[PDB]
């Protein structure tokens, strides 16, 4: 709306590795993330298709398009609520302490609906996963929601 | 209806339709109140969801 952010643009200008000012439909859903919007990947990959745009063509990309579909996906960020992401991890391991067993948690980032790289998923958990083995998802979410 | 079947059912419409058991109880619903719904469902599998 402007309050008209300009700095969108100027993060465009970050992302456009030839100049241009064109952005590829490959790096829309990634670039949104960075504007601070978590939209799934099936539904950057819906909303695109929705508009008969298919990403498996080259693709450029004009501010033009990119802005009302960043405004597009603006209205969803309603569904991150931080009660439903630590309480899915406590009922993912027994006793009353929040410690997912290392490996239970990279595998089901891997291979879980999502596909997330097991490259992304060791950077998710370096730092927060100690030599026990035991992630404490209270800090570990805590952290995650602080990008 | 001539086994009690259907006898059994409006008896019990008079009623508490969906009746949830316990467990199903606590992993499903423990998130509502995360904290004080875990501990109870864990505590005791029924005391919990109590």
């Amino acid at each position: 709306s402007k309050a008209a952010a300009d700095d969108f643009k100027e993060a465009f200008l970050l992302f456009d590795r030839t100049g241009d000012a064109k952005i590829t439909a490959s790096q829309v859903g990634d670039i949104a993330r960075a504007l601070g919007q978590n939209p799934t990947n099936a539904e950057i990959n819906k909303i695109l298709g929705n508009p008969s745009k298919e990403e498996m063509n080259a693709a450029a990309i004009t501010f033009e398009e990119f802005l009302p579909m960043l405004q597009a996906a603006a209205n969803n960020k309603d569904q991150g609520t931080f009660e439903d992401f630590v309480e899915g991890l406590r009922v993912f391991d027994k006793e009353g302490n929040g410690t997912v067993m290392g490996a239970e948690l990279r595998h089901v980032l891997a291979t879980l609906g999502e596909k997330m790289t097991e490259e992304e998923v060791e950077e998710l958990m370096k730092g927060q996963e100690d030599s026990n083995g035991c992630i404490n998802y209270e800090a570990f979410v805590k952290h995650i929601m602080s990008v | 209806r001539c086994n009690g079947v259907l006898e059994g059912i409006r008896i019990c419409r008079k009623g508490f339709p969906s009746r949830v058991l316990y467990a199903d109880f606590k992993q499903r619903y423990r998130v509502l109140n995360a904290s004080a719904i875990p501990e109870g469902q864990f505590m005791d599998s029924k005391k919990a969801s109590e």
